[PDB]
């Protein structure tokens, strides 16, 4: 996948 | 002493099938208000939030507030032993969790005692904020969309506008585009375009038997919210971190 | 010359699906009285006894008594070629077994010739004795119980008393208890408590489509008897050695 | 510009499920007359011929004749995204193929763009000849026969005579014989007996949902023809090289 | 498992 | 026992 994700912790 | 009787056993069976594929261990927080569960997945990318209000149970008693470390797989196996029409009773004391299955169409009584565990996991708090877009649509339609686009690609580009909503995916075979028109309702403030991993959306759609409808809450650079309302009893919410773009 | 016509082909299809998973090769003893089969499993722990009375067949002829060594897997594959409504004819001479499938809803005639084999296996005789407990219950209820407790543990503790019967299992996830009350009927002389491997009980429950009810005969320190009555035609009995306790 | 609208989306879904298991890549020849496909399998032993007459489509336009190299697996995945009631539109220009799914029971519009490929494969021409035997029978009956005999052996001996038709197989378990009587109709000129690999026949029978009936055309020392008539729209023909005897 | 079994032959 | 001739041999 081209894009990766930030951890849900980074938002919460 | 905790004791909660649920006439609709199916609800709990369905709730557990909706959770087990995303999380293996979660803490069940019991209080006078009801049952609460908040756990993030193994990949630290999605979060589950379950709320079962005490008012949703036929019988509900909670002397002391409990935090039970449950292996969701084991609980699921136990719940599989419950018939689709059974009345389920949950009973715990301040070591194990007891599940009692009262069968309606027979003089059969099932009683299971599930070993609990101590869960030292990451507790995350979600502030209830306002979203730029709120899509309400049939849960089945959504589950079909997610399954379909999975055949095309790995990620889904959800574009929400005044007209309708658009879900798109791209892969080695080509690209796909599913356009829904405004039952489908949109409470949009600002148009949003976000990218999400279909892998996780397809785990969320396992909660489809819980509701005839689903709601998707989107705001830019923030996680997606896929909510399944249970039956005035509560809900099950799934948060998904957006893809870095 | 042996020739037995059975209008209910399904019976034989079901009988073979009930056997194939427990035993791979069994000797089919044919006599003027009917069809008899008595074989123990590969693990020398359970025994099957099949009886199909000649009076149960539309046509029955047996000039000389036959003992046909059959591969139950091959016979099952052949029977799978028979439609659920077909009239099955068995015909043998004193080398092979011939199965003829007469289709009711079509002008189709199937004729299969199954190669037999020479079976030098252990022949065991079961004296029909009296049991301390005899439980009669719905076959589906029993199959569900056995499947359920399999999720919990490997062995089942069957406790039979005047009130009802209790099935229990224990494992790494916790323990389970299914309590049945006196349609469920108990012809108890003495209370019994025996331990059995669920693995084998779950093979026996494959005979569930043969009967709406099942009977469990228990006496202490002796094998369990799980009987499925066919349809005044005969029965299928499963014996299970108890666990050393 | 090519544009063909088909109200019965299922037809195309079924056509593709009938093809994908036999061939992975095939060239779709589009002309003012309609859609044509002719491809041989990977083992160079069977041939598929699809014909969808333009008159079978609600809308049909073809400015210039197209030969689109399609990956049947990718097209199948795309078609799986179409609902069983959807109206399918095919649109191409003289790079990609566009499939548009108009949902009847909703305000949902799906639009997929499938990448095409360059196919340099072996083009074979089939002269329409006359067969010694032509059997017309229920497609389900045929699919059951082929599946059944597969349990017995690898090859099927189709014997066609005035009385009826006979299908036979032999294996290590024994032998099987299915005799059909003259709805089953036989337009026989000369009696024929041919041997065919069941493996391939079982791929052909995947076209069963397309028709309630199937026709088998046989002439000695020539390939078999298994035809499935679509719905006055066209047909799907499968050719199978006979076994060397 | 904790317990084992005796052969069905021991009973027959 | 038996093999097949290629479909090309017929077409």
């Amino acid at each position: 996948d081209k894009s990766g994700m930030k951890s849900i912790d980074t938002f919460f | 002493m905790f004791e909660a009787r649920l006439v609709q056993g199916s609800i709990l069976k369905k709730v557990l099938e909706a959770l087990k594929d995303l999380i293996n261990e979660a803490c069940w927080d019991i209080s006078s208000s009801g049952v609460n569960l908040q756990s993030m997945d193994s990949s630290h990318v999605s979060l589950v939030q379950l709320t079962l209000r005490s008012e949703g149970f036929d019988t509900y008693r909670c002397d002391r507030n409990l935090a039970m470390g449950v292996n969701l797989t084991s609980m699921s196996k136990i719940l599989k032993c419950a018939g689709n029409e059974d009345i389920i009773t949950l009973r715990a004391e301040d070591d194990t969790l007891a599940l009692v299955f009262e069968a309606p169409n027979q003089e059969k009584v099932s009683d299971y005692e599930m070993k609990l565990m101590d869960l030292d996991v990451e507790q995350l708090g979600i502030p209830e904020q306002e979203y730029s877009c709120v899509v309400k649509m049939p849960s089945g339609e959504f589950a079909r969309i997610c399954r379909d686009l999975s055949h095309i690609g790995d990620a889904v580009v959800i574009s929400c506008a005044k007209d309708g909503v658009k879900f798109s995916a791209s892969g080695e075979l080509g690209n796909g585009n599913i356009k829904l028109s405004q039952a489908v309702t949109i409470e949009m403030n600002e148009p949003v375009q976000l990218t999400f991993a279909l892998r996780y959306l397809n785990f969320f759609t396992k909660a489809t038997p819980l509701s005839s409808t689903v709601t998707l809450s989107m705001s830019a650079d923030v996680p997606l919210v896929v909510e399944y309302k249970i039956a005035d009893m509560g809900h099950l919410k799934y948060y998904l971190a957006p893809k870095i773009e």
